[PDB]
């Protein structure tokens, strides 16, 4: 009962779910992986 | 609460004693392994960019 | 560990006041006629399914094979 | 889609008739209710709502789950006299669980989570 | 008691000797412990095994070869390291075909 | 049934019909472990204690 | 980025005087009362304040308890504003706090008060919560066994006074009815309490013809007119078990009681109806008042005493006006002997400054009583369940039209009547109990 | 119930059940579940007929 | 005494995900830092025997 | 759904305009005399009973090393016999006017008042204006109040909160006058005498510095002509020894630091963490009433804490954190503290520590607009209580004379609170709270407290 479960029963609302602003600190990890991904391969001058 | 009943001190003039009714702002560190900073520095501190 | 509430009496026997194989021979095919009584439609569903499918397979594929044939 | 809905509706407590009627006779063999299938391990809506019942209702449920265990290691049933007795459609779980269930709905549509975790063992 | 006074007997002792257990558990649920066995079989006959394999091309098929009739009791290590495999698959397959069925992944 | 045809499926060659069989019975299996287990489920959940 | 005016400097052009000044009514605001269809009698107020106060008086409160239903006041104070049939305990705690209201449930010896303070901007939804949280109560099975632990604690924490347990042992000791049960009970005389209980003494004390409401703060027309549909109630009338005034003696046994507690009383007569007799026994209180704390730090030594506390209760037909004082373990005899040396004393004429400085405390504790909104809704609720009407300026002039001779006459008819006598404490010095009650005699 | 004394037996049963079909398996068909092209060594320049992994 | 600075703060070191990218440059230019110093030691320090040297010489 | 019982009030936090509260809110008169003694009143219309008192600008922040104590001392011996009343003429004057002086020493700031009825306005002007003037400061009188504070010294007769309290005011303020305690160190008690009282008041009571605020039934210009008569002797100040320039001279310093008061066999474990907040007069001090608010305070008498609008009460309410805690905000002249302080026992205070740690920090990133409407209702539904009590009024009035230098109107309050949005509320978290040094306090059995580098881990989060 943690999964569908909880929104098959009406417990994910509009409230409870994140927000904007922590939705965009999260999403802001995304550059992180792919510099550091980019740090460890070094495919320099590699765009096109 | 009354603190004769909860922390149940020892009576006299003890040094912890003296203390506890009236702690001293004049704080003394020990200074062998490390020299305090000037009271009330403020800054974000240098040893992050360290 | 928990505490459950309940209220009951237990009463256990000795396993030497007792025997130890001998109801097997008696409620064997009371057993079988049971478990095939209680699992008959699953293993019906699962045998006519695989065996279906098998077996019209199994025909186009030899159909397969006979109209290549020369 | 409406419309069909409706004619759903009577399809629906048809099926809903029809398992019922065939899940208590299979229930029934145990002793066992539809409220006793309800685990508080599983579900902490169960948990608290077991929590809220007088102890007497809890003592019977723990002495039919007892009894229906003991069934089914000696894998047999109930005999006649007492499976003729057997009402696994009675309700003492259901009106406590919906008001629980309710109850979180509404603190969740305001943002407050529920006041009762999952249960832990360590 | 004499398991409360080592570390080691009481861990055991909870986990092994008095862990509490439903007792209408039916013979579907052996495939966990059979698995371990399987597990405990492929690891020792495989230890067994790599005292007489060689991981070099143009060696390895001649020393398989040499497993089977030179070494004693070689044919049965080998032979055990091969279908035990399959049996370890076998009982992993059944235990979570079991899993599947009775819904046991679910919370907690 | 479908996870052991597809076990007896594997062992053959490529052909069209076996190719066609082993497609619907992926597409089967995904049905069974993505649509029948939350919706038949929640269906069954609704019939007993609904 | 925020407002970064400094406090010192005033606010900029967006901080506008919009709001003219209402001008001032012309008099002080008088007290209108009616009676709603249904029986329930609704008082009102009004006032200059911000705050408007709703209470609800129930005639009940320890005086309405049975043995099967002991100390149920005490539970319906902790399970109040909780469940009801309109709205779950989370609906209201959560608009209770929206609005920045708050709750009490308060418990006394012939009532119950249920109230609701807030702002006079939300009053009706102050009101609409105190009905919906009286009315429609659903007093859980979960909810009250849940309750009972911190009513239980609460309890025991109320019991550590002296104080408490003299004024319990004292109401027992002076009435046989129902003033004489009590209030502060036993934390383990609700061991075996449940729902079905509270269910039961709620039952009984709920009635049209005993319950108030009374507000401060609200125009009265407005809050009739929409209290109508709202306090429409039924039930009947359960039996009052009237009280007398007999006297006697008592004691109790303290194992570990540092000090020990001396506790004498008199019937006021005519309770709370009269408004002589009442303001007579507020200045006989004040006139027993020997240690006051009306500086900091102040050191008044009695030679025996350790502390004096005197009270004027007025029920209903009936009152109790008294003194408490304690002392030493060995001076009990002593304590005794001044408490009865004091009221002599009183009895042998007050002196011109002592009666104006008496007076002078009772009607300073008057009006500071009633100087809050939520206290002057209690007095009203309090007043109007009591008598039919609150009459704080007749108490007022009653107090200030009273003369020494009026006092020492009415302490001539009290010593005359026979008193109550408690003692507390280990007790291990004391004059037998046909000497203590003689010398008013 | 405790484990240690009635879930040990039991497990011992299944034990030797899986026992009884390993024995067989060995010693009996060896090679039934196998596939014989790999008893021929690796050839990179020529590949079987039919490619199947064990079942 | 010495104090890092509140604006230099507030961009590279209040979130995590500013301050590992820099991290990551500033230990890419380390490294080439030290790569050029061990570098330019050992060939001034060997000069003559290398064989590049020799390659060189016979241009 | 019922018809009358459903209407008007529903659970979802809305704005509330206070507006219409203001139009019949009174006003305030302020009268200087030339002494610079300022006369505030506030009449409300059909009061029957007055709160008035002398407000002074000083306190244990001003003394020295050699007085410490001496303003407490001053409210033991003030009250003991006047040059023109005894003992027994005032408690007699006092009695007859039917209501009860009182006074309070803080750190910045001393009161004296009485809640009298209208009628005795001018009386307690007069008995107000004997003691502060005209006492007697006898030596019996010291002799007799010295002992008795040094057996409740030597006693450790302290309530558990203020214990805790002075030892953050102590850690926090080291080597600056704030961390000192109003009640003084045993040897100040010990050698205490006439001479230091007399010029503690000799210097520090003085016209600019004082406040004679009334409320409840008052005329603004008969409190004149009585504050005239009474109080227009005492001395002006010199502009070289003003409080600003008293402040100038000795500043406040906040560092981060740590304490605790550990006892071998106590029950309870009292812990207050405070971050440095800010001054009375920094326009950042509504946000932390606001923030203040938000957190809220619990104590496990209530039963409904389970259902309230903060979630660190719901937070420790459910897990049974503490018994009782408190969110506090201090303001000073030019420092302030803001944190929590609660009470629990030894194997409850990590949690209890790690929930303000967490639910302070989470301020700064995620604060949603309900949150802030509610508490913004609730502070200003908690100003609009103060004002039905003229004890508060009068409190108020002085308190916002002193520190403020101007009367704040309603309306601008009002304002000011109503100009506090979520991001404001984000932007004053982050300046005060984020990767920020903290005080931490606690006293009792506190053997299972963290220590200061958990505390100091816990202000900054690394997923973000
Ligand atoms: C195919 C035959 C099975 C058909 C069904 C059947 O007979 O029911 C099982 C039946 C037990 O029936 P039951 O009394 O209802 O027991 C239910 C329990 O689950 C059974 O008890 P359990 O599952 O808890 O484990 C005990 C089980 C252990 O036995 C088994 O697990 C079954 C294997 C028994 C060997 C039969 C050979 C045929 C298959 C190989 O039964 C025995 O002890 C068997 C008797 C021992 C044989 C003589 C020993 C010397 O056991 C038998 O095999 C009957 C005994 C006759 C032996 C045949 C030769
Ligand atoms: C010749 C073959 C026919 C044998 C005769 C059967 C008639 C008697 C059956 C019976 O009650 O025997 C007592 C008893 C069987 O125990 P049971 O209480 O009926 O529970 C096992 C059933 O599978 C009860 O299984 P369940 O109630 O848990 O049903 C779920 C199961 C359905 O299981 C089945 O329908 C059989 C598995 C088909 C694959 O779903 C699965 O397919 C999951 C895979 C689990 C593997 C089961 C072994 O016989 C024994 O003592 C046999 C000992 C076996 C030891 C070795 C185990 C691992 C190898
Ligand atoms: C450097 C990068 C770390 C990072 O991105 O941290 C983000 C993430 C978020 O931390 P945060 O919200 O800033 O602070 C922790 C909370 O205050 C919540 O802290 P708490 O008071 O609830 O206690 C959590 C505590 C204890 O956390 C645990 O539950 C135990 C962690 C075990 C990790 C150590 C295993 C070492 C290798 C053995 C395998 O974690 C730590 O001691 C700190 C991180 C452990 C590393 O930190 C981690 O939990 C690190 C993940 C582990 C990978 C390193
Ligand atoms: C990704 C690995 C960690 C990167 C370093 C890191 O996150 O630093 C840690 C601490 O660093 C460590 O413990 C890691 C040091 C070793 C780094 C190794 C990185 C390996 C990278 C491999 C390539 C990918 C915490 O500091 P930040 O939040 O990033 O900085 C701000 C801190 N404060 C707000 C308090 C000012
Ligand atoms: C309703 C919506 C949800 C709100 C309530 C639930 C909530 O707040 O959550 C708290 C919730 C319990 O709170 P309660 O349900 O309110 O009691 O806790 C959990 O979410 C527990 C979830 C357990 C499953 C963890 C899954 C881990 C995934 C990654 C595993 C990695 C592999 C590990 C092993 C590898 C081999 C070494
Ligand atoms: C026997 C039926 C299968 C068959 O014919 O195989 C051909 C294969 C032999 O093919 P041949 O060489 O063409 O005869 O038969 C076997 O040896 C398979 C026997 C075991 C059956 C598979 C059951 C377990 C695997 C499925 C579970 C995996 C998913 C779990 C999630
Ligand atoms: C070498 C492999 C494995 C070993 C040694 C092992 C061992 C065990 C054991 C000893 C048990 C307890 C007894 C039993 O229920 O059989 C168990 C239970 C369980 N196993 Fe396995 N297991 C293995 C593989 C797996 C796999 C592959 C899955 C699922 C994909 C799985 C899922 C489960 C689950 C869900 C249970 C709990 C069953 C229940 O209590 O209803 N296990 N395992
Ligand atoms: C420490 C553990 C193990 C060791 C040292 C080991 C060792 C070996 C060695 C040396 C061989 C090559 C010799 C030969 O094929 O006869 C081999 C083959 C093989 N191993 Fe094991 N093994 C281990 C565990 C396992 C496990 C756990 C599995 C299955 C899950 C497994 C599956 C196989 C299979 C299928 C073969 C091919 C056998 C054949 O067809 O001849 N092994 N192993
Ligand atoms: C639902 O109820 C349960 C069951 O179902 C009745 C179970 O079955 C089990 C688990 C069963 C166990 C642990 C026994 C099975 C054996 C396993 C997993 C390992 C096999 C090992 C063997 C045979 C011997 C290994 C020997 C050695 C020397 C290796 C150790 C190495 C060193 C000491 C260096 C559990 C916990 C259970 O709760
Ligand atoms: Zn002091």
């Amino acid at each position: 009962p943690i999964g569908v479960w909880s929104v098959f029963q009406g417990y994910v609302t509009p409230a409870r779910l994140p927000s904007i602003q922590t939705l965009t600190r999260v999403g802001a990890w995304g550059g992180v992986v792919v510099v550091g991904g980019l740090y460890m391969v070094q495919p320099w001058d590699w765009l096109a | 609460s009354d603190a004769v009943e909860v922390f149940k001190p020892e009576t006299g003039l003890t040094p912890t004693n003296r203390l506890s009714m009236a702690p001293t702002p004049y704080i003394k560190y020990d200074e062998h392994n490390h020299k305090r900073f000037p009271p009330g520095t403020e800054g974000r501190p240098f040893a992050y960019f360290v | 560990r928990q505490n459950i509430p309940l209220r009951e009496i237990l009463y256990q026997l000795s396993p030497y006041q007792q025997d130890v194989i001998r109801q097997t021979f008696t409620n064997a095919p009371k057993t079988f006629l049971r478990f095939f009584k209680e699992k008959g439609v699953g293993l019906a569903t699962f045998g006519v399914l695989f065996f279906g499918i098998k077996g019209y397979t199994e025909h186009e594929m030899h159909q397969e094979r006979l109209a290549e044939r020369y | 889609t409406s419309l069909l809905k409706q004619v759903a509706l009577p399809v629906f407590n048809s099926l809903a008739t029809t398992y019922r009627s065939v899940v208590g006779a299979k229930l029934a063999k145990y002793g066992l209710r539809f409220d006793d299938l309800q685990d508080p391990l599983k579900d902490e809506d169960v948990a608290e709502a077991l929590r809220r019942l007088p102890p007497d209702v809890v003592v019977a449920r723990n002495c039919r789950l007892r009894r229906a265990l003991d069934l089914s290691c000696k894998h047999e049933a109930l005999p006649k006299d007492l499976l003729e007795k057997q009402t696994p459609e009675l309700s003492y779980l259901q009106d406590v669980l919906n008001e629980v269930r309710a109850e979180r709905r509404e603190r969740a549509q305001l943002g407050a989570p529920a006041p009762y975790t999952r249960i832990y063992y360590d | 008691r004499m398991h409360n006074k080592i570390q080691l007997l009481s861990v055991l002792n909870t986990h092994l000797v008095a862990y509490p257990t439903p007792m209408n558990l039916n013979y579907s649920w052996n495939g966990g412990s059979l698995a371990g066995m399987m597990l405990a079989s492929q690891m020792l006959t495989g230890i067994l095994l790599a005292m007489h394999y060689v991981g070099h091309v143009d060696y390895a098929f001649a020393s398989v070869q040499h497993l089977m009739t030179d070494v004693p009791s070689g044919m049965i290590l080998r032979y055990a390291h091969a279908n035990g495999a399959s049996l370890f698959f076998i009982v992993v397959y059944l235990h979570v075909l079991r899993g599947m069925y009775y819904g046991s992944g679910a919370q907690p | 049934a479908d996870v052991l045809l597809l076990t007896w499926l594997g062992g053959n060659e490529i052909t069209p019909i076996t190719s066609f069989v082993g497609q619907c019975c992926t597409a089967y299996l995904f049905f069974y472990l993505l649509v029948c287990q939350p919706l038949v489920g929640y269906l069954e959940t609704q019939f007993a204690h609904g | 980025g925020g407002g970064r005016v400094e406090v010192p400097l005033s606010e900029k052009l967006p901080a506008v005087t919009e709001p003219p000044r209402t001008s001032t009514p012309a008099t002080k605001p008088i007290v209108q009362t009616s009676s709603l269809r249904s029986g329930v009698k609704v008082a009102s107020i009004n006032t200059v304040s911000p705050i408007s106060s709703l209470v609800l008086f129930v005639e009940g409160g320890a005086a309405a308890e049975t043995p099967a239903t002991a100390g149920a006041s005490k539970v319906l104070e902790v399970a109040a504003f909780k469940a009801t049939a309109n709205r779950s305990t989370f609906r209201l705690t959560r608009e209770l706090e929206k609005i920045g209201a708050t709750s009490f449930a308060r418990a006394g010896r012939d009532h119950v008060a249920f109230g609701v303070d807030a702002t006079r901007l939300n009053q009706l939804e102050a009101l609409e919560i105190l009905a919906d949280a009286v009315v429609n109560a659903r007093y859980t099975y979960w909810e009250v066994r849940d309750s009972l632990d911190a009513v239980k604690e609460q309890l025991a924490a109320q019991l550590r006074n002296p104080l408490t347990a003299v004024n319990e042992v004292l109401h027992r000791t002076a009435f046989e009815g129902g003033l004489g049960h009590s209030l502060v009970v036993d934390p383990s005389v609700v061991d075996g309490f449940t729902n079905e209980t509270l269910k039961e003494y709620v039952h009984s004390i709920m009635a049209p013809s005993r319950v108030v409401l009374a507000a401060s703060g609200v125009d009265h027309a407005e809050l009739t007119a929409l209290a109508t549909p709202l306090l429409n109630l039924h039930g009947n009338a359960h039996p009052a078990p009237q009280s007398r005034y007999v006297g006697g003696a008592m004691n109790i046994i303290a194992p570990t009681s540092s000090l020990t507690y001396v506790g004498l009383a008199f019937e006021a007569k005519g309770g709370a109806g009269d408004i002589k007799s009442s303001a007579a026994a507020s200045v006989v209180k004040a006139l027993l008042d020997e240690a006051r704390p009306t500086m900091p730090y102040q050191r008044k030594e009695h030679e025996v005493f350790t502390s004096v506390n005197p009270f004027a209760f007025a029920y209903k037909g009936t009152g109790l006006v008294g003194v408490v004082a304690s002392g030493a373990p060995g001076k009990a005899g002593k304590v005794v002997d001044a408490l009865t040396a004091k009221v002599q004393s009183l009895a042998k004429g007050v002196t011109d400054v002592q009666l104006a400085t008496a007076k002078n405390m009772a009607l300073g504790e008057l009006r500071a009583s009633v100087a809050t909104a939520p206290g002057l809704a209690a007095a009203v609720g309090s007043s109007v369940l009591a008598t039919g009407k609150f009459s704080a300026n007749e108490v007022a002039a009653a107090l200030s039209g009273l003369t020494a001779a009026d006092v020492t006459s009415y302490v001539n008819a009290m010593i005359k009547t026979a008193p109550t006598f408690v003692t507390y404490g280990n007790l291990s010095s004391l004059p037998r109990v046909d000497s203590i009650a003689k010398r008013f005699a | 119930i405790s484990f240690g004394s009635y879930f040990g037996a039991k497990d011992l049963v299944g034990a030797l059940f899986l026992a009884l079909v390993f024995s067989i398996l060995v010693f009996f068909y060896p090679d039934l579940l196998g596939h014989p092209d790999n008893l021929i060594p690796a050839n990179p320049y020529s590949t079987p007929q039919h490619i199947v992994p064990e079942w | 005494v010495m104090r890092l600075s509140e604006a230099l703060y507030q961009t590279f070191f209040k979130r995590s995900t500013v301050y590992i990218p820099m991290l990551l440059v500033g230990a890419y230019f380390s490294n080439e830092a030290i790569d050029y110093a061990v570098d330019k030691m050992w060939t001034t320090r060997n000069k003559g025997k290398l064989f590049s040297d020799i390659i060189a010489e016979r241009t | 759904d019922a018809n009358p019982f459903l209407r008007f009030s529903n659970p979802r936090p809305s704005p509330i305009d206070h507006t219409p509260l203001l139009s019949t809110l009174p006003e305030t008169r302020i009268t200087t005399l030339p002494n610079g003694l300022r006369v505030a009143t506030e009449a409300i219309p059909f009061a029957e009973t007055t709160t008035l008192g002398i407000w002074i600008n000083s306190g244990s922040r001003f003394e020295t090393d050699a007085n410490n104590g001496v303003a407490h001392f001053l409210e033991h011996i003030l009250f003991k016999g006047t040059k023109n009343r005894s003992v027994k003429e005032l408690e007699v004057e006092v009695e007859n006017m039917g209501g009860q002086l009182n006074a309070y020493t803080g750190r910045e700031q001393t009161c004296y008042y009485a809640k009298v009825m209208g009628k005795d306005v001018g009386k307690a002007v007069n008995i107000l204006s004997d003691i502060l003037l005209n006492s007697n400061l006898d030596a019996r009188a010291i002799d007799k109040e010295r002992d008795v504070i040094l057996r409740e010294m030597e006693e450790v007769n302290k309530q558990t909160s203020e214990l805790v309290f002075d030892h953050l005011h102590a850690t926090a303020f080291q080597y600056s006058p704030l961390g000192r305690t109003i009640l003084g160190p045993v040897e100040n008690i010990k050698s205490i005498n006439r001479d230091q009282l007399v010029e503690y008041m000799k210097t520090h009571y003085r016209g600019p510095r004082m406040v004679l605020a009334a409320a409840g039934a008052v005329n603004h210009d008969e409190l004149v002509k009585l504050a005239s008569d009474a109080f227009g002797s005492v001395p002006d100040e010199d502009a070289a020894t003003s409080v600003r320039s008293l402040l100038v001279k000795e500043p406040s310093r906040f560092t981060g630091s740590y304490v605790h008061d550990r006892f071998p066999d106590a029950s309870e474990c009292c812990m207050a963490v405070a971050f440095k907040g800010a001054s009375w007069t920094d326009p950042d001090s509504i946000p932390l009433m606001v923030m203040q608010t938000m957190l809220g305070g619990w104590d496990k008498n209530s039963t409904v804490g389970k259902h309230s609008s903060s979630a660190l009460v719901q937070t420790v309410a459910t897990e049974g954190l503490a018994d009782a805690f408190m969110a506090f905000n201090t303001n000073y002249h030019d420092t302030g503290l803001f944190g929590v302080y609660g009470v629990t026992d030894r194997d409850r205070s990590e949690d209890f520590a790690y929930a303000i740690m967490s639910n302070l920090t989470r301020m700064c990133f995620e604060v949603r607009d309900a949150d802030v409407a509610r508490a913004k209702n609730q502070l200003k539904a908690s100003l609009m209580f103060f004002q039905d009590s003229t004890h508060h009024v009068a409190e108020s009035i002085g308190r916002e004379l002193l520190v403020y230098g101007r009367r704040i109107p309603k309306a601008e309050m009002f304002a000011r609170i109503d100009a506090v949005d979520a991001n404001a509320i984000r932007a004053v978290a982050d300046r005060f709270i984020y990767d920020q040094d903290m005080a931490v306090a606690s006293a009792g059995d506190v053997q299972f407290v963290p220590d200061y580098n958990w505390f100091r881990r816990r202000s900054y989060w690394l997923r973000y």
